[PDB]
C-alpha cells in the first residue's frame, strides 16, 4: 500500500498549481480520499474530501471557491487544483485514504489509513536570491566562531567548514523565515582558542537554487 | 466553529503511562480518531472510532470516552513513542460536513539526563554593519529537554520586535539546539549601550551580552 | 411484587436500551416509566407492541439467556460496527444490548442462516429488527447487496422482509428507520433467520412462563 504525491513547489501569490496523488497496491476506486495540509511548523488542517464515486465533495471554509477536488479512478490518482493561492496556503499537503467509506446517513466515520509522503507548496512573493554570508568573529579554551547566512530564497543551503576537514564541533542551525520572505541561518564551530592565530577557518556556503557559492574566512578582530 | 481542545505538551518517563486528552462537545457520538506524527514523517493512524485499534498498531495504544473528553492511552512508553499526537472528528452538526483536528499534543519521553544550554551571543559584524543591516545572533546548544525560552533586552528594557527564534531541533548527541536572531538597523545597534540574550531552561536562566562600544 | 422500571418503558427494557439499568424472575404487573423516544432510541415502528405488553404483564418465570453468542454466532459478518449516536452510553456510541446490528464483513454480506431450537421447558420470547437505510448508498455501505431480504420462520411464524429505502423525517438525527418484531417459541420448536442484509439479529432471548 502506498500513495505517491507530487506537483508541488514554489508559487507566486495569485498563482495556481495542481497536486497529484497516485495509488498503488490497493483498489483506489473503492476508497474515499482526503487532502490534509500542515503549515511549516503548525498542526494538521483538513482541506477537502471526495467519495469513491466522485459524488460528494466537501471543502474546508478557508479553501472554498479556490481549491477543487478531482479524481480519475481510471488512473488511480487524486487531484487538488489550487487556484488563487495565498501566503497562508504555504504548507505540506498530504493525501490520505479513509479505512472504510463514510456512512453518512448512519453517522459512521472511520479514520485515515494510509498517507502520502508529503508534497511541499510554498506561496512566497520572493524572487530566488543568493545569500549574503557574514562572518561571526571569535570573541576575544574552546572558542566560538561561525557564519551568518542571511537573506536567501528559497531553501535549502548547505554549510561546510574548511571544505570538509573541520567537522568536529560543527553545528548548523535550522533556518528562520524572516518578515521579508527571505531565510537566514547560522552555522557555528567550536575550536580551541589556541588555533585562532594559526589555523584558518573558512565556511563554505552553497545555495543551489541560485548557483551561488561563497567562501568566507572567519578571523578575530583587532 | 466546533473546536477540539487538546493539551500541547505532555512529558512522561521511560516505561510509564501517558494519557493524551481531546475535549469536544459530544466527541464520542461523532467518533474521535488519533494520529501519531513523528518529526519529519507523515501522520500514522493509531486509533479510530474512539477505541478501535488499526492493524500493526501495538496493543499499548488504547482509547476511552468519558463523556465530552476522549483519551489516548499509551503504556510502557518508550523513546520510539515520542511524537506529536492529533485527534480528529467529523462534524455535520455545525454547517456543511467539515473535519476538525486538535492542536496536537507533543509527547516528550524524557529518555536522557537534563542538560544546561550552552549559549553564545554574537554582535553584528563589521561587514554586515557595512551593508546597512544589523543582526544579533544568539545560539543555544546541548540542552535537554528541548523546551527553552529566549527574551531579548534593549538596554535593560524588553525588546520583542524583530526577534526570530527557531523551534528546538534534535542534535546528533540526542540533545537539542535552537537559534534566535534580533534584527535592527545600524543606528539602533549604536544608539544603545548593551543588548542581552536571556535564555531560560528548567528555571535556570543564562544571560549573554554584547555592546557596540566594544 | 410488580416490576418497577426506573426510566424506561417496556420497549426500552425488553430491547436492552442502554439507558435502562439493574433481577426479576416473577412479577404481577409492570410499572412503565414513560420516555420521549417511546423506548426506541433508534427511530422505528414496534410491530404488535400492545400484544407484547399484554403478554409481558404477568409472568411466573423469566430467564434471560444468550440465544446467539456475539463472539461465535456471526463469523462471516461484522458484529462490532453496529453502534449509533441515537442510542448512546457513557458519551460514546452504543446499541441495544439484547440485539446486534450486523454489517457486512469486507465488501460482501454472504447469506446468513442461523437456527435456534427451544431446548427449554417453556416458551422463548425472541426479538429482532429490520433496518431501512435512508439512501441506497447507505444500503451498500452497510450490506453490499442491493437486493437484500430477511426471512424469519418458525412453526407458527413466517415472514419475508424487504428493505424499505426511503428518506424519512430526521428523528433522533436519523432519517433511516428500524422496525422491531417478536414472536414466541413453543418448547419444541425452531426459529430460523435468513438474511442477505438489513437484519438486526437477536443476541439475548427470554424463556418465560405466564399466568392469566
Amino acid at each position: 500500500v502506498q500513495l505517491v504525491e507530487s506537483g508541488g513547489g514554489l508559487i507566486q501569490p495569485g498563482g495556481s498549481l495542481r497536486l497529484s496523488c497516485e495509488a498503488s497496491a490497493f483498489t483506489f476506486s473503492s476508497y474515499e480520499m482526503n487532502w490534509v495540509r500542515q503549515a511549516p511548523g503548525k498542526g494538521l488542517e483538513w482541506v477537502s474530501y471526495i467519495t469513491s464515486s466522485g459524488s460528494r465533495i466537501y471543502y474546508a471554509d478557508s479553501v472554498k471557491g479556490r481549491f477543487t477536488i478531482s479524481r480519475d479512478n481510471a488512473k488511480n490518482s487524486l487531484y487538488l487544483q489550487m487556484n488563487s493561492l495565498r501566503v497562508e496556503d504555504t504548507a505540506v499537503y498530504y493525501c490520505a485514504r479513509l479505512l472504510d467509506s463514510i456512512v453518512w446517513g448512519e453517522g459512521w466515520y472511520y479514520g485515515m489509513d494510509v498517507w502520502g509522503q508529503g508534497t511541499t507548496v510554498t506561496v512566497s512573493g520572493a524572487s530566488t536570491k543568493g545569500p549574503s554570508v557574514f562572518p561571526l568573529a571569535p570573541s576575544s579554551g574552546t572558542a566560538a566562531l561561525g557564519c551568518l547566512v542571511k537573506d536567501y530564497f528559497p531553501e535549502p543551503v548547505t554549510v561546510s567548514w574548511n571544505s570538509g576537514a573541520l567537522t568536529s564541533g560543527v553545528h548548523t542551525f535550522p533556518a528562520v523565515l524572516q518578515s521579508s520572505g527571505l531565510y537566514s541561518l547560522s552555522s557555528v564551530v567550536t575550536v580551541p582558542s589556541s588555533s585562532l592565530g594559526t589555523q584558518t577557518y573558512i565556511c563554505n556556503v552553497n545555495h543551489k537554487p541560485s548557483n551561488t557559492k561563497v567562501d568566507k574566512r572567519v578571523e578575530p578582530k583587532s | 466553529s466546533y473546536e477540539l481542545t487538546q493539551s500541547p505538551s505532555v512529558s512522561v518517563a521511560p516505561g510509564r503511562t501517558a494519557r493524551i486528552t481531546c475535549g469536544g462537545n459530544d466527541i464520542g457520538l461523532k467518533g474521535v480518531h488519533w494520529y501519531q506524527q513523528k518529526p519529519g514523517q507523515a501522520p500514522v493512524l493509531v486509533l479510530y472510532d474512539n477505541n478501535h485499534r488499526p492493524s500493526g498498531i501495538p496493543e499499548r495504544f488504547s482509547g476511552s470516552i468519558s463523556g465530552d473528553t476522549a483519551t489516548l492511552t499509551v503504556t510502557r512508553v518508550e523513546a520510539d513513542d515520542g511524537a506529536d499526537y492529533f485527534c480528529q472528528v467529523w462534524d455535520t452538526s455545525s454547517g456543511p460536513p467539515h473535519v476538525i483536528f486538535g492542536g496536537g499534543t507533543k509527547l516528550t519521553v524524557l529518555s536522557q539526563p537534563k542538560g544546561a544550554p550552552s549559549v553564545t551571543l554574537f554582535p553584528p559584524s563589521s561587514e554586515e554593519l557595512q551593508a546597512n543591516k544589523a543582526t544579533l545572533v544568539c545560539l543555544i546548544s546541548d540542552f535537554y529537554p528541548g523546551a527553552v525560552t529566549v527574551a531579548w533586552k534593549a538596554d535593560s528594557s524588553p525588546v520583542k520586535a524583530g526577534v526570530e527564534t527557531t523551534t528546538p531541533s534534535k542534535q546528533s548527541n540526542n540533545k537539542y539546539a535552537a537559534s534566535s536572531y534580533l534584527s535592527l538597523t545600524p543606528e539602533q545597534w549604536k544608539s544603545h549601550r548593551s543588548y542581552s540574550c536571556q535564555v531560560t531552561h528548567e528555571g535556570s536562566t543564562v544571560e549573554k551580552t554584547v555592546a557596540p562600544t566594544e | 411484587a410488580p416490576l418497577h422500571l426506573g426510566k424506561c418503558n417496556i420497549a426500552g427494557w425488553i430491547l436492552g436500551n442502554p439507558e435502562c439499568e439493574s433481577t426479576a424472575s416473577s412479577w404481577s404487573y409492570i410499572v412503565e416509566t414513560p420516555s420521549s423516544d417511546n423506548g426506541t432510541c433508534y427511530p422505528g415502528d414496534f410491530i404488535d407492541y400492545e400484544e407484547l405488553r399484554e403478554q409481558l404483564s404477568s409472568v411466573s418465570s423469566f430467564e434471560r439467556f444468550e440465544i446467539f453468542p456475539k463472539t461465535s454466532s456471526w463469523p462471516n459478518h461484522d458484529s462490532d460496527k453496529g453502534v449509533t449516536a441515537a442510542c448512546p452510553h457513557a458519551g460514546a456510541k452504543s446499541f441495544y444490548k439484547n440485539l446486534i446490528w450486523l454489517v457486512k464483513k469486507g465488501n460482501s454480506y454472504p447469506k446468513l442462516s442461523k437456527s435456534y431450537i427451544n431446548d427449554k421447558g417453556k416458551e422463548v420470547l425472541v426479538l429482532w429488527g429490520i433496518h431501512h437505510p435512508s439512501t441506497s448508498a447507505d444500503q451498500q455501505s452497510l450490506y453490499q447487496n442491493a437486493d437484500a431480504y430477511v426471512f424469519v420462520g418458525s412453526s407458527r411464524y413466517s415472514k419475508t422482509f424487504k428493505p424499505e429505502i426511503a428518506i424519512r423525517p430526521k428523528v433522533r438525527d436519523r432519517e433511516g428507520r428500524m422496525n422491531y418484531y417478536w414472536t414466541l417459541v413453543e418448547p419444541g420448536d425452531k426459529i430460523t433467520f435468513e438474511a442477505t442484509g438489513n437484519l438486526v439479529v437477536p443476541r439475548y432471548a427470554f424463556a418465560m412462563e405466564r399466568n392469566a
